[PDB]
């Protein structure tokens, strides 16, 4: 339709443009070139004369002569349908395979709304997923937000792999089939890298879970920008295949870091205060949008549980990064350098696991009435475990009691076999067995912890 | 001692580091309200 | 009325043209849509809107009209059994017009319209009064349900329908003043309604949780703090209050917090047992919840409401509990305003602000005669987070020299296993002294005693725990490593509760008293043990010290005798070996 | 400088330790730097109403010099409002004595001034009458955090840790309310007492004070915890 | 063109009037003697100008043009052997010229234009190409090199030189478009060289010397750095990565490291002897050397033509060492650049758009299937100080 | 202006055995001494004056917690030459500035005491200046740049205290007067942190 020029001044991923009266903040509109190649940009600040657009691409060659921005839509929103279900969509999408273009058969605000909190209805179901870690202590269930904070050399994105492969529901502990629920994924990325890239397609490839999946990308070399808006995307993607259509869909968000990256830089370009460590403030608002939506609605089918997986710089965990995730999602789960030296594949610790639907859907003829007490006294012998590690390297080699003996006998126990494991998956059952196994080691009259009824059920 | 000192220095030093750049920082966005209303005088 | 458009529309703000007369912090409504809108700067005819929704699908010069009263929730019974969006909205409604989605363009009422109510009058007509005299009573639950004169007015009645069920909205009282007074009345939120006068207090604000009841604890009109950074039972341990504190009205209201920990007390708290009637104990229950996703001033707005619902029912008469979940994000949002509005900061970038709108919070209120002449009470115990572990940051230092009472929730404790673990080497309160007389005849009269001397181990026990880490538990002795076992165990089994765990979860004093003794008497025997001869060692690995283990476990009915049997089972198992 | 004459003379508080070990002399200022949660409070009205100075043990007629305790504290509560006036009221020592009693929720302007007041109605007392005051403002903490805000608003760049630049020498006027000056025979006592955040001796707020205060009686948690009251250590402290 | 005058002279940045429709980013041209600058900031009708040259004596006035055309690197034969720096001159003609010293502002050729060569043609006319296309080999070194036709460049053939003598200006195929499409191209160094696919790395990379490669090697294209304080290995284990291969080429880009720092490297290579192939080292590599004190700014551009080298060249078959030690350097660059424009920093005074153009570096690299179906692999061993 | 600064190598007396025999000053030395306070310190600032080896006294420190600030002033006169039994006061000059002052008092406050100094050095005496809380001069410093907005730099204290704290000390030595005579200058520095 139409079409404006007066451009003014141009300098880093923002733009200005004269006049313009008659657009909204948060509107599409485009950056036709005088050339030929379209782009498209943000109204994030519109005045009564002058105006922002947020490019969303890098900018070159731009001129102070002709150029054309144009409204698109006055509100981002895209289609969506479940038409696509194996196709692949760059940063704001426009479809990449060479296949042909999109059906929608809605259009829906980008934004979205956020859930009305008694619309949310209890979240309680438990998986099983394996890597006992997970299974018995800490136990992700469908609808716990949950993201795996990880380092760097640690290996991030392979753990994540087996979930996408082995999560599924008990039918056994609930009264349907199992063929109600197979699953689905959606993935994003937001700047990778190419390598896992590759890592990442061939798995599903290989089991053939490749289709029946919508996987958006951004590489790490493409438009700096287009970072903040493809989280949501996806997200908006899940929405729709989750609340019309009936679907359990683990949706993996892959590295975030690079979102508030890229968030920063509009940030501070503009003038918005720092408000620690120099990310800028509101942060917390952005995050919120994230990785909220998501979570089970009522009287109603349907699962949207989010896994996304930080990379904080260093072992760190005040990068503030990670932070305010935490106050956001439920509880986290951290791999460590800590134990990656050792060898010991896939590496997780307890120690700063939380979790924090669990309370939830377990034992109660949904796991074995042993849980409960299970996990905090197995949890918390760990604890006093390692406690001696130091203990120990001070004042001797050792000058223990035969009763501490048997702690630090368990230390290198705990950690190498169980927590452990190959890719051999492991059974809800097989994994509690192991559990009291290595209750078995500490004589009785120290696991208070336990109750007696249950430490001799199966001592 | 002369090592876990040689931590806590480690620390002081970059606490500090922190505000410098505070300063610097916030002492640009005077340069704004000023230079702004300047031209809120008008004419 | 005043009436503008928009000029600058752009974030969370905006600013509109062609407007004057206006007054500090106003309501309005912006957008075609119409939003809800406040006042907060002026600049010779143009005035920053601050917009309480979002924003986005915006033009410029469309509609801008204030209608200049500024803020207030409208106050009337029939109010519990819901939950309320930051401007009082009950989302039931709402989710019944749209559908799953919190949607902007939004307008209901406040107390619903529809119900009528069973009235009774006090006084006839023809008769004087002044501000906040009590005036009706229409029932309501296991409540008693007062209406009062709305602060400030003052007059003569002149007619008074008598019994039968009537609207919210009616004027059931005349005056020969021309003047009407009908069920509610609203009442702004930024001034703060008077009582009678202020009073000391003295009542304990009873609340189960050992380690806030023998330790720390709070005086009624408690003001206190709790902080711990992320995962570390922030939320629980207000948990708990709402669903075990002592008194009329739990008003828990959170503003920044995840709807999940919200719903959840939505589908549990129907089906219990309230700890003073035996209704369902939501009746009892505020939840003003405006969770994190939400708009941004929204989460300005939340807490002020809340307090005020403190103030409106302990008027009626009753004993307030209000908790604010998580106030610090607040801190967070009022800052986020300003960045737009350039107001250079303090440190940490807070606007300096941090203390005039938190100083005036905090102090609020505790027994405190009433216009009407009942005990009124305020009880805040204020949650924080700090964003950092950094108790140095200014908005949470800031609590402190505010208020008293402060409890801090170490981080390292918390990430083995127990709850509601808390430093007692960080923490401390005042209150603790005036709370003295009623704990005599209350509870037992010689208990302050046995208290101060758990302390005596209790903080003392550092003094060997240092020596410790510097040349192990090897080579101290025996008086030596008799303490740190005690106490081992005090940590082990008087700290740490649960709020999962079935029963025992929740206790009375006299119960928990109970417990404590036992300590003691084992700290005793054990003393005149090793100097008698023999050694701990054994003593230890004793079965009569499990017994003193698990020894919480069991409930009040049995608690008495299974008490006693200890008692029985102390004397006789010292003096054999 | 040339009017003030040196110290020389003597105050007994009615406090045992902070006499014997540690000796307030008169004219003179000093303060007590408390910790966080020990009851700084109690230890103030204490040594409010108990102080009296026995002119007695040198030699010369008694009531030849009278005794005014001159009082102010700040960022107090509806609760700590209320235990002074208690006490204060209990045996009454009201009447020899000023209050002046800014509420915490009350303006932060008017914080500022509010010392300079009693300060400077201590004055009055002794230079144009003779008199023999004690001033003891208190919680200067609020002093600063309030301070602060004001500042932050005025406009400044704030220094180092906040704590706006100018604190030095805004804070050094607030105690130059003492000492003797010659002929004049009446005096200024200051003991402010305060608390820290940072449970230090090293965040600059009463770091600042002990440059120009002169000792420094802590409390620590020990005497404390051990129940014992009022908790002033011996060996940190030492005017 | 487009003419224009100077405003405000800032340490190495420059702004001007009298623009109008100046391109973002290009070769600018300013200064009387000429400094090819690059265009940052567009703003009104005042553009401002980066200068990579030390701005030393600059009055107002002068004219202000451009090409309408970015910065960018003539690629080609020619290469292998000789200097070339950051800006993309090669040294050997200024060295030549102007005695001792870099007096600025010289303008030269970069690639020469005089040397003859041997041309192969193995195409006939009008026969199909898609860009990319190889059209003739030529004797270069040991080498098959090749001479590739540029992307986004097709067309029939109207005629093709049989074989004989030439330089390369000479235009050796005129497309059936009457499109002279020279020997070698211009291909601005911002942006990449799209290619057919990336493909997997699992072919090692060796490098021999031991520790640092039985242990921990590196795969045939992937990247890894080299932290590391002052005072240990950096500036000659690089040395060292490059005077032992396995793989061919080796285009070394250093950045504002000393006048010895790269001397050395300059006059002892002529010694050693290739292990591929044997003969003189000189024929594989490209020397992009930059005197520290050279002008501040030109270390960004520096690097960044070191990189689109490699690809070229990989496009062509080989496998390609690009080892640019130290980005603290480029750092720096940005480090001042901002300051300069005026911007809010973030986190100790980098730019916060820090690792918007990192992130690139880093990624370019790998192993890939080109448009002639050969296969090549820029590997690139970063170094970084803190 | 002075017309030759000439080396050191003239010695300073102080009679103080530790002093001079093992840590030597040498007259237009210049020497600084810390000494946390409670623990004796001004004694030596009271002897130094005494003996001295010169005969102009200027002390001048400023600021410095009230009342020891005072005790400069009352000890003062009562001390008397050992040199002609005349009172001591005499042959002295005094600056004082309390805390409290003025803010740009303050800051000038050791400069003045410098140029003073320097006058009576012209005319061919032999001075001893002293000075102290030199610790807390900078403190003027701080207070001066924060109401001017120059950033700060190092731990707090601005960036030219490594400039006119030098040229504090660099006047002083072996001047040679214009009027042809020899005239001491020697500053010990006391700091205090
Ligand atoms: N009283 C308790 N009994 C058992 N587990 C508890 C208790 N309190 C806390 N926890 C556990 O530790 C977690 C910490 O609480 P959490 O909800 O993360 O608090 P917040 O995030 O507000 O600090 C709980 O979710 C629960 O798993
Ligand atoms: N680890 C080593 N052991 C012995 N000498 C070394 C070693 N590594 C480098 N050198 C010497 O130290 C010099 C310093 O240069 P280099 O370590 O490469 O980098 P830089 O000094 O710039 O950090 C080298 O030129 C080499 O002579």
């Amino acid at each position: 339709k139409k079409e404006y020029t007066g451009i003014t001044y141009i300098s880093g991923p923002l733009l200005f443009v004269e006049n313009a009266k008659d657009l909204a903040y948060g509107a599409i509109v485009d950056i036709k070139d005088g050339t030929g190649r379209v782009r498209g940009g943000q109204v994030i600040e519109v005045s009564e004369e002058y105006a922002v657009i947020q490019v969303f691409e890098e900018t070159t060659g731009l001129d102070l002569a002709t150029t054309s921005v144009s409204l698109v839509e006055d509100v981002a929103r895209l289609g969506v349908s479940k038409e696509m279900l194996g196709r692949r969509f760059n940063g704001i999408g426009k479809p990449i395979d060479g296949l042909p273009p999109i059906t929608p058969e809605k259009r829906l605000p980008i934004t979205g709304l956020p859930l009305n909190p008694v619309a949310r209805r209890k979240p309680e179901q438990f998986i099983q997923t394996g890597i006992s870690t997970i299974d018995v202590m800490n136990t992700l269930v469908r609808g716990q937000k949950l993201p795996i904070f990880s380092g760097s050399g640690l290996p991030a994105n392979e753990i994540a792999a087996q979930i996408a492969r082995q999560a599924t529901v008990r039918p056994d502990l609930s009264g349907e089939g199992e063929k109600e629920e197979p699953f689905a994924v959606v993935f994003a990325a937001m700047g990778i890298t190419q390598r896992e890239l590759s890592y990442f397609i061939q798995e599903f490839e290989r089991t053939g879970a490749l289709s029946r999946s919508v996987l958006f990308l951004n590489k790490a070399d493409d438009p700096t920008i287009e970072r903040i808006l493809t989280p949501r995307m996806a997200l908006t993607v899940a929405e729709y295949l989750a609340f019309e259509h009936d679907y359990h869909v683990l949706v993996i968000l892959t590295d975030m870091t690079n979102y508030c990256e890229a968030l920063r830089e509009i940030g501070a370009a503009r003038e918005e205060i720092p408000g620690r460590r120099g990310y800028p403030g509101y942060m917390y608002t952005d995050l919120a949008t994230i990785y909220e939506r998501a979570g089970v609605v009522e009287g109603k089918k349907g699962s949207v549980t989010q896994i996304p997986i930080l990379s904080m710089p260093d072992d760190d965990r005040t990068h503030p990064i990670p932070d305010l995730t935490g106050y956001i999602t439920e509880g986290q789960i951290q791999l460590s350098r800590e134990l990656h030296r050792k060898g010991i594949y896939p590496p997780i610790d307890p120690l700063p696991s939380l979790s924090r639907l669990m309370n939830n859907g377990v034992g109660k003829g949904k796991t074995r009435e042993d849980h409960k007490q299970v996990s905090d006294q197995l949890y918390s012998a760990y604890a006093n475990g390692v406690d001696i590690r130091k203990l120990v390297a001070i004042i001797g080699e050792d000058a223990l009691t035969e009763n501490d003996r048997r702690y630090l006998q368990f230390a290198d126990a705990f950690e190498r076999f169980f927590i452990n494991q190959g890719q051999q998956n492991r059974s809800i059952e097989e994994s509690l067995q192991i559990a009291w196994a290595l209750l078995s080691m500490l004589p009785q009259g120290e696991l208070k912890r336990i109750s007696k009824d249950h430490i001799g059920k199966y001592y | 001692i002369p090592g876990i000192r040689a931590q806590i220095r480690f620390i002081q030093q970059v606490l500090e580091q922190r505000e410098r750049e505070d300063t610097f920082r916030l002492k640009r966005i005077k340069g704004k309200i000023e230079a702004r209303e300047a031209e809120e005088e008008g004419g | 009325m005043i009436q503008g458009v928009i000029q600058k529309i752009a974030g969370p703000a905006v600013i509109a043209k062609g407007m004057l007369g206006a007054r500090m912090y106003d309501i309005c409504k912006v957008g075609e849509e119409g939003l809800v809108g406040e006042i907060i700067r002026l600049d010779g005819d143009t005035a920053f809107v601050q917009v309480y929704e979002d924003t986005s699908g915006l033009k410029v010069g469309e509609p801008v009209v204030s209608t200049g009263l500024p803020l207030a929730v409208e106050l009337g019974p029939g109010m519990l059994n819901g939950i309320y969006d930051g401007i009082q909205r009950p989302l039931e409604r709402i989710r019944e017009k749209t559908g799953i989605y919190i949607t902007r363009g939004v307008v209901v009422h406040a107390l619903d319209r529809e119900k009528k109510w069973a009235w009774t009058p006090m006084v006839k007509p023809g008769d004087e009064v002044r501000g906040g005299m009590v005036l009706g009573t229409v029932p309501e639950f296991g409540f008693t349900h007062k209406i009062l004169v709305p602060p400030d007015v003052r007059g003569r009645v002149k007619e008074v329908k008598p019994a039968g069920e009537y609207t919210v909205e009616e004027p059931v009282v005349v005056l020969e003043d021309g003047t009407e007074l009908k069920m509610y009345h609203t009442w702004p939120v930024r001034r703060a309604r008077p009582v009678q006068r202020k009073l000391d207090p003295n009542t304990p604000f009873l609340t189960g949780m050992r380690i806030l009841d023998v330790l720390f604890p709070v005086a009624m009109g408690g003001t206190a703090a709790i902080p711990g950074p992320f995962g570390s039972g922030k939320t629980v341990t207000q948990q708990s209050l709402a669903k075990w504190s002592n008194a009329d009205v739990v008003v828990y209201v959170g503003c920044g917090e995840r709807g999940n920990e919200m719903t959840d007390v939505l589908v549990e708290f129907p089906e219990l047992t309230d700890p003073k009637t035996g209704g369902p104990l939501m009746h009892r229950t505020v939840l003003i919840a405006n969770t994190s996703n939400m708009p941004v001033a929204a989460r300005e707005a939340s807490i002020y409401v809340g307090v005020t619902i403190a103030e409106y029912f302990r008027d009626q008469g009753f004993s307030v509990a209000l908790m604010a979940d998580s106030t610090s994000r607040w801190a967070e949002a009022l800052r986020e305003i300003s960045s737009r509005l350039e107001e250079m900061p303090a440190e940490e970038g807070y606007p300096p602000y941090l203390a005039a709108r938190l100083a005036a919070f905090y102090e609020r209120a505790g027994k405190v005669i009433t216009l009407g002449g009942e005990e009124g009470a305020v009880t805040i115990v204020g949650a924080v987070s700090p964003p950092g572990g950094d108790m140095s940051e200014p908005v949470t230092q800031s609590t402190l020299r505010i208020v008293g009472a402060f409890w801090r929730l170490d981080a390292s404790l918390a990430f083995r296993r127990h709850f509601p673990a808390i430093n007692w080497n960080g923490s401390y309160s005042l209150f603790t002294s005036a709370l003295d007389p009623w704990y005599r005849e209350n509870v037992a009269e010689d208990y302050p005693e046995l208290r101060d001397a758990i302390s005596e181990l209790l903080q003392r026990e550092a003094g060997l725990q240092e020596i410790v880490q510097l040349v192990g538990p090897d080579a101290l002795q025996d008086a030596e490593r008799l303490v740190i076992e005690v106490g081992r165990i005090i940590r082990e089994d008087f700290l740490q509760q649960n709020a999962y765990h079935e029963v025992d979860a929740y206790c009375s004093m006299k119960k928990a008293y109970g417990i404590m003794k036992m300590i003691l008497a084992f700290y005793k025997e054990a003393e005149a043990a090793i100097k008698r001869g023999v050694s701990i060692d054994e003593i230890l690995q004793l079965p009569v010290l499990e017994r003193i283990g698990r020894a919480r476990y069991v409930s009040e009915e049995e608690f008495p005798a299974y008490f006693e049997e200890a008692m029985k089972e102390i004397q006789g198992a010292f003096k054999a070996l």
